């Protein structure tokens, strides 16, 4: 931010302030989610529906 | 107050260089140097003369 200023050559109210801008960091971190669906080959053959499609 | 390198840090990417990056080198020499025999089975017999009269 800015400030209001005097004009004095010697008093502390005649001096312009110093100041900082600052940056920070957010992150994407890739994480994994998964499942395994085991089925028996005979059950998959005897069913009336394609259980691998399901 | 002065906006130092740590206030700007999120703006400061490090670079990467391949100048020192190499694979392993193939240092092996006996197959290039000596004559190769193509084997058809685990064992081969090499008869040699041993003595003569």
């Amino acid at each position: 931010h800015a400030k209001w200023v005097g004009e004095s050559a010697t008093a502390p109210e005649g001096v312009k302030p110093t100041a900082k801008a600052t940056w920070a960091n957010k992150t994407l971190v890739a994480e994994e989610l998964a499942v395994i669906l085991p089925i028996h080959e005979n059950v998959l053959a005897d069913a009336t529906e394609d259980l691998l499609a399901e | 107050a002065d906006t130092n390198r740590t206030d700007a840090a999120a703006l400061i990417q490090e670079a990467y260089s391949d100048v020192f990056l190499d694979s392993v080198s193939e240092t092996a020499k006996v197959i290039g140097t000596f004559p190769v025999y193509n084997m058809g089975t685990k064992t081969t017999n090499l008869p040699v003369l041993s003595t003569f009269p």
